[PDB]
RNA sequence: GGAUUUUUGGAGCAGGGAGCCACGCAUCGACCUGGUAUUGCAGUACCUCCAGGAACGGUGC
């Protein structure tokens, strides 16, 4: 196997996925503009387009349909990504066959698939236009990564963490609305105004499940930003700065030990101490997990707002009026990503009078001059 | 009288403890006479069930899917987490 | 006619002869191994025979496929992390496939539970010590080419190539 | 549908023999099912049951003698129809070991079809060669053998072969 | 049933209640209960007064608990005996 | 007081997952709502014991050793 | 009871079943009667050593039944 | 005998010397006084055989229906 | 059909020595002729005897009366 | 006569049972019905062999149930009466 | 409304010792080397026999 023709056929097949995405971007600039601006918040350095293209969709000159289907394709260009990176990794790792090749000379085939059937594999559009997602992503379902509450994206299902709540508490003091106000905590306060005392097992197994969910929640969300990136990043923020990240002009130094500290002297050599070393070395991933809870829930404050008003309106509602918008959130979830008198007259005569084919369906006839009518016709 | 004890937790994330001693986690949506139980997107733990273990919460875990389990074989549930709004 | 999720889903599923669960690939001039992530882990193994297959590769984790059965295609290289996506492998069957180098086969060397191996009908099959080599660089084969690798052949591959 | 193959090493454990001749089969057709024992009656044996008919006949002209665990195996169609094809599917000579019939023509010829025809112990009759070259009176000691050949090239494309019924 | 309860088997619960008699109780689980009987059912479900509790460990155990109620099915057996006089 | 639906099996070969880790074969011969078996020339896995009775009490699994 | 119409939604679907004894059964639900008595067939069975095996038919009994697996094409009885 | 069945067997069994083997291997020697309905027994001066040795002797003893294997007059 | 029940009047009438296989006990199986039966399955055992498997040794109990409970298995024997 | 009906006035006491699997509860009963199923608050069960665990509510299957302990203050003539 | 498929139980109990490595007893099964018998058209608890090997597997105490 000639190397040149199989690195020929990847830098090929990277091209082609290249110029879907960037065919995506283009119907619908959207898809990035939404991306990038997330990204915007989390790596402070990156570049974002004009205001003025972002809200009128446009790239140069057109601009474009507003348009569920933001998401979907934003999983599809994900999926796309990895193969390319995939092919991208692969790739870093004559008379002889010309003779060959007159192997089999007698075959009447037409050959027209191998650059259609790629270019094909990966583009927009079922028979005609029915369904946007491409044959490479063809089995590509968001309702089984969002829930229906969820809203692809638009707000973050907490009720059930309401209720784990409860559990946790031991009473019923806590409303939706107070949970979220506590929810609220998450530089300083989560840390040294907790809902509970931080050393309570319900409690941390709470927050543990809690963290997961936003941040599973956030990167869902979010699929165009590479999450490795995102990963390493808190990692490196939580190793070296997270280092007595926490000071007070008055009590020094906080440590997640949940004590204070005079000065940064006493701070080190408090490190290396028995107990420092017992908690982190017992407390570490529930500290961790806190942490990303928190810069998780910085980066999805838009999210959490979002729902909090959410909550507040519902709970404002009528019953007609909560029924109805229920009505509305499921019509969303289950939509396609993209629309296209002679009572004895009639016995004398025969007829309302239960009768069957069977040939037919099993269908039904209620009268014998129409079913013999049946033996001619086109069904 | 209410009969309401088991209905008051039904789309609830519960945790169920099996007479083998393992830990079946899901959606309570179903139950009957016999406590037999229906778990949506439901999951088994044999391990532990954790309180913020520092090492690690999570081993021996398995995901079933949506699950029957005889009431036969139930011992006991707690409330896990709320219902999940979808 | 790629291999699809569609292509799997409509395609005939049956308990074997022998007692294994086995999908029916067979027959539609697949080209590439691709998309086996829509059988869910569900089979014993997988006949791919009689297709235009070019290298056994492309396979997702497949922790219960025993079983492969791929005559009559186009087989001319081996992937080389096979074992990492089908650590179970146990029977390989490449009957009349492209194989012309010993040292395409060494891919072969990583399948830690393969013990029915054959490569009949293959060029490489004709390569001097074409047996032996087989033996040494994969001797977790017990049959090979419907033949028992037998204690005589392991010592004499033992000499040559020690 | 059914091949016989007798002469099988019966060292083999059954579960082991049956799994390698399932693999050695599957190559020419999908394999339904194969039986297989190791009473006194019928150690060394097996029977291969194949969805398709061009497969078995195929398969018995390909691995006739084929060195299977250190001995050659020998091959015949079976006697009878397989309980499993019976009941998959749903005249009193038939089968017949006599097939005359024409449409195979193309410089072929008596020595052609007369080592074809001698594939099989059968090999009887064999009437191959005027101008013609493409009229055969094919006479087979026995059904088995003539409707192994038969079998062997049932759709030499498509030429008509028509056992004396 | 009163009868059933008055003559048959049970009539040794019966006759305990009735002169708040001890009675020592095996069990499934490996454990004795050694106590009066202030109520049983069909099923011997019971609730006992001044109950020692006595088990081994070898090493034997014991402990006193005033109150409590025995689910039936983890009988064995039941014994009355000069064992209150 | 239903039925078990075993007529499918009957007159047929099954092997039989008792409790104990015991396991037979044998020929259905019949059947009674508790699942209460008769199963002829039956075989403990081997050692042939007749025609036998086996209570549904202690009958975990059966599997056909036929086509039904 | 609201779980045995939804194990008889099941029948036609491809099911798990572990027994009593932790073997566990993969195939077609042929049939679910009232007491969970379950037919299959084109069984996969996973022992508790691990090892597989196929079966084309069995029937096992309700009470030695420890939970069935059914698929999420049921999710969708939520008047409960 | 003419069928003998489990009821009457026990009933003439009443007032005899008896022995009854648990499932747990317990054996209990007395006279039986009474058995009921769902196969409870009533034991008076029993004693008690455990490895088939005299262990303890009991007096009055209720044995639950579910514990019995099988009994025996003796 | 054979009704399962039938087969064990059947065993009542012809006096056939029956060996019992017990419940949750391989070690140990009971012997007898059946002299009568109720609807529990609980069996009247005459002449009985305690099989055990791993010793070899024979106990003898006379007359018998076995709860159902502990029955997984009946069968016949020549002796 | 039926003492399921006893263990069913029992709400809003606290109790400690022992599980046939050896398990211990300590908490306050909200419910017991007809089954023996008894339900409560303010658990705190120590399984054998593990140090305890707290939960805000417990419901056990009544037939898994050994025995209740009662507060030793439990008024049983009262209870007793129908 | 305690007698085989659920709620009045068939449960209960038994593992460390020796220097990371190795392990008592009983039953059953393939199983592995040699050699040897059979050439038989079937739908199957298993399937020749003879000698040697088991730092093999399952179950119970």
């Amino acid at each position: 196997e000639t190397i040149l023709e199989q690195q020929r056929r990847y830098h090929e097949e990277k091209e082609r996925l290249m110029d879907v995405m960037a065919k995506e971007m283009l119907t619908k600039k959207s898809t990035l503009r939404d991306q990038i601006n997330s990204d915007h918040r989390t790596r402070a350095m990156q570049d974002r387009y004009m205001e003025v293209s972002g809200n009128l969709r446009d790239l140069y000159d057109d601009k474009d349909g507003l348009r569920a289907e933001f998401y979907n394709r934003l999983k599809q260009i994900k999926e796309f990504h990895r193969k390319h990176p995939n092919e991208i990794c692969v790739p870093m790792s004559l008379k002889a066959r010309e003779n060959p090749s007159e192997e089999a000379q007698n075959l009447v085939e037409f050959t027209d698939e191998e650059g259609y059937g790629r270019y094909l594999d990966l583009h927009d559009c079922i028979n005609l236009k029915a369904s946007e997602k491409l044959d490479y992503i063809t089995y590509l379902s968001i309702f089984d990564q969002l829930f229906d509450i969820p809203k692809e994206r638009k707000n973050a299902e907490y009720k059930r963490y309401l209720e784990m709540l409860l559990e946790y508490l031991q009473d019923y003091t806590d409303r939706v609305k107070p949970l979220q106000d506590q929810n609220e905590l998450f530089f300083e306060k989560k840390w040294e105004n907790g809902t509970f005392p931080g050393w309570p097992k319900e409690t941390s197994s709470a927050l543990t499940h809690a963290g997961a969910h936003l941040d599973l929640s956030a990167f869902s969300s979010w699929e165009e930003l590479a999450s490795l990136g995102l990963d390493r990043l808190k990692s490196a923020l939580l190793a070296l700065g997270l280092g007595g990240t926490l000071e007070e002009r008055a009590q020094r130094l906080f440590s997640t030990k949940s004590l204070e500290s005079l000065d940064t002297s006493l701070f080190a050599k408090n490190p290396k101490s028995k107990g420092t070393k017992r908690d982190t070395e017992r407390n570490k991933d529930i500290a961790f997990l806190e942490a990303q809870i928190y810069e998780y829930v910085e980066i999805l404050g838009e999210q959490r707002h979002l729902t909090h008003e959410n909550v507040q309106r519902k709970q404002a509602r009528t019953g007609e009026e909560r029924e109805e918008e229920e009505e509305e959130q499921i019509s969303e979830s289950e939509s396609e990503d993209e629309e296209n008198i002679p009572y004895w007259l009639y016995k004398l005569h025969g007829l309302n009078i239960n009768y069957n084919c069977e040939i037919c369906g099993n269908y039904t006839y209620r009268g014998p001059k129409a079913f013999q009518r049946h033996f001619a016709e086109w069904r | 009288g209410k009969s309401s004890k088991m209905l008051q937790h039904i789309d609830y994330r519960m945790r169920c403890i099996l007479q083998d001693g393992r830990i079946f986690i899901g959606t309570f949506k179903a139950f009957d006479k016999h406590m037999n139980l229906i778990l949506c997107d439901c999951d088994e733990f044999r391990k532990i069930k954790p309180k913020n273990s520092k090492q690690a919460e999570r081993e021996e875990k398995r995901v079933l899917g949506l699950v029957l389990l005889r009431g036969e074989n139930l011992v006991s549930m707690t409330v896990e987490g709320p219902p999940p709004k979808d | 006619v790629k291999l699809t999720a569609e292509l799997i889903e409509q395609a005939a599923q049956y308990t074997n002869a022998v007692r294994d669960r086995e999908l029916d690939l067979r027959g539609y001039k697949i080209p590439v191994i691709e998309n086996l992530g829509a059988t869910l882990d569900q089979f014993d193994a997988i006949d791919f025979s009689d297709n235009e297959i070019r290298k056994l590769d492309g396979f997702p984790l497949l922790r219960r496929l025993k079983t492969l059965l791929v005559n009559n295609n186009r087989i001319c290289r081996i992937g080389e992390g096979l074992d990492q996506a089908l650590p179970c492998l146990t029977e390989l069957i490449l009957t009349n496939n492209s194989l012309v180098e010993l040292g395409d086969l060494d891919p072969l060397a990583s399948l830690k539970s393969l013990t029915y191996l054959s490569i009949l009908r293959n060029p490489v099959t004709n390569k001097k010590h074409y047996r032996l080599y087989v033996i040494y660089k994969v001797p977790q084969v017990r049959v090979l080419d419907f033949q028992k690798v037998k204690l005589k052949e392991r010592q004499e591959a033992e000499k040559m190539f020690k | 549908h059914t091949i016989y193959i007798n002469n099988m090493n019966d060292k083999i454990k059954k579960e082991e023999l049956k799994r390698s001749l399932y693999a050695l089969f599957s190559q020419f057709g999908h394999v339904v099912d194969i039986v297989a024992l190791k009473t006194m009656k019928m150690r060394g044996q097996a029977f291969v049951i194949f969805k398709e008919l061009g497969s078995s006949t195929n398969a018995l002209r390909q691995l006739q003698g084929f060195p299977f665990y250190g001995k050659p195996m020998r091959i015949q169609y079976a006697k009878t129809d397989s309980d499993i094809i019976s009941k998959m599917r749903g005249p009193d000579y038939p089968p017949n070991y006599i097939l005359f019939l024409n449409n195979l023509p193309e410089e072929t010829n008596e020595m052609m079809l007369s080592m074809l025809f001698n594939q099989f112990p059968g090999f009887k009759e064999v009437r191959l060669v005027p101008g013609r070259h493409d009229i055969a009176f094919v006479e087979f000691e026995n059904d088995g053998q003539a409707g192994a050949a038969r079998d062997a090239l049932q759709g030499f494309k498509a030429m008509k072969i028509t056992y004396a019924k | 049933e009163e009868e059933e309860f008055n003559t048959g088997p049970l009539s040794v619960l019966t006759q305990s209640v009735k002169n708040n008699t001890q009675v020592l109780i095996n069990c499934r689980n490996n454990k004795k209960l050694l106590g009066r009987v202030k109520a049983f059912d069909r099923h011997c479900n019971m609730v006992l007064e001044n109950v020692k509790e006595m088990w081994t460990e070898p090493v034997n155990k014991d402990r006193y608990i005033s109150k409590m109620f025995l689910r039936g099915d983890s009988v064995i057996v039941v014994l009355r005996n000069p064992l209150i006089a | 007081a239903h039925p078990p639906e075993l007529k499918k099996f009957m007159d047929k070969k099954l092997s039989l997952k008792l409790n104990g880790g015991r396991h037979v074969q044998g020929i259905l011969r019949g059947f009674d709502p508790f699942m209460n078996l008769v199963i002829d020339e039956c075989v403990e896995m081997q050692n042939n014991i007749g025609m036998v009775v086996i209570r549904g009490n202690s009958i975990i699994m059966l599997e056909a050793l036929e086509r039904v | 009871g609201v779980p045995i119409k939804v194990l008889h939604e099941a029948e036609g679907h491809i099911v798990t079943c572990e027994t009593n004894t932790g073997e566990v059964y993969r195939g077609k639900l042929i049939e679910a009667e009232d007491n969970m008595n379950c037919q299959m067939s084109n069984i996969t069975v996973t022992y508790r050593d691990g090892r597989v095996a196929q079966l084309e038919q069995v029937y096992i009994r309700g009470s030695k039944i420890r939970f069935l697996i059914l698929p999420d094409m049921l999710k969708n009885m939520l008047k409960s | 005998s003419l069928p003998l069945n489990p009821k009457p067997f026990l009933n003439g069994l009443t007032g005899k010397p008896v022995m009854v083997k648990l499932k747990w291997g317990m054996e209990y020697k007395g006279y039986l006084v009474s058995v009921d309905g769902y196969m409870n027994m009533q034991l008076a001066n029993t004693e008690e055989y455990i490895d088939g040795a005299l262990s303890g002797h009991l007096g009055e003893v209720l044995i639950r229906c579910n514990n019995v294997l099988y009994i025996r007059g003796v | 059909m054979v009704q399962p029940i039938n087969l064990i009047f059947r065993y009542l009438q012809n006096r056939s020595r029956i060996q019992v296989w017990l419940y949750e006990q391989v070690n140990m199986r009971i012997e007898g002729c059946i002299i009568g039966f109720d609807e529990y399955m609980n069996l009247v055992l005459d002449d009985a005897e305690e099989i055990h498997s791993k010793t070899k040794s024979r106990k003898q109990l006379g007359r018998i009366m076995l709860k159902g409970d502990n029955i997984t298995l009946l069968q016949s024997v020549s002796n | 006569m039926k003492l399921v009906r006893f263990l069913m006035k029992l709400s809003h006491e606290t109790v400690t049972i022992e599980l046939k699997n050896g398990t211990q509860v300590h908490g306050t009963i909200t419910g017991v019905d007809v089954s023996m199923n008894t339900h409560l608050k303010a658990v705190k069960m120590t399984l054998k062999n593990r140090e305890p665990v707290q939960l805000e509510t417990l419901s056990i299957r009544g037939n898994n149930i050994r025995y209740f302990i009662l507060p030793d203050s439990l008024p049983l003539d009262t209870l007793l009466v129908d």
